[PDB]
């Protein structure tokens, strides 16, 4: 499992001067992925006659 | 004879579902002729020499011929009563016999 950072989103904008005050602009976002790992198999034998 | 000097051998090392054991080796002939393709003939005096003693034997006559010279085991009337011997059939079939 690992992390993703979608995006940083916007903080903070060109206020205006002579305004005791501010924005609180838009969080960004993290998501949180996972993967799996997948298995590769097979068979193969003989008859043991020839093999000798 | 299988000549020794083999022309090729598609073996099929590893497998699960036959195990690759082998395809048995297979021969395709002909044992026909001409038009007179083959004579079931010869072999017919037989025949008719087991049908002419199984008519006129038909099973009350005591008929015994003897095999082996000394005796058998004991007092009892030798034997080789079978049919198709004592009437000429196995001899004459013989001829096509391996």
């Amino acid at each position: 499992t690992y992390m993703k950072i979608a995006d940083y989103g916007q903080l903070g904008e060109y206020t205006c001067d002579a305004k005791c005050d501010a924005e609180f602009g838009e969080p960004g976002n993290i998501r949180h992925l996972e993967g799996k790992t997948y298995d590769y198999r097979g068979v193969f034998c003989f008859n043991r006659k020839n093999l000798q | 004879f299988f000549p020794y000097g083999s022309p090729d051998r598609f073996q099929t090392w590893g497998d699960c579902h036959t195990c690759d054991v082998e395809s048995q080796l297979m021969a395709t002939y002909v044992t026909g002729r001409r038009c007179e393709n083959s004579v079931p003939a010869g072999i017919i005096i037989g025949i008719l020499k087991l049908i002419a003693w199984n008519i006129n034997n038909p099973g009350d006559e005591v008929m015994s011929v003897r095999n082996t010279l000394n005796a058998n085991a004991q007092g009892l009337i030798g034997g080789t009563n079978n049919g198709a011997v004592i009437s000429g059939a196995q001899d004459e079939w013989f001829r096509y016999r391996r």
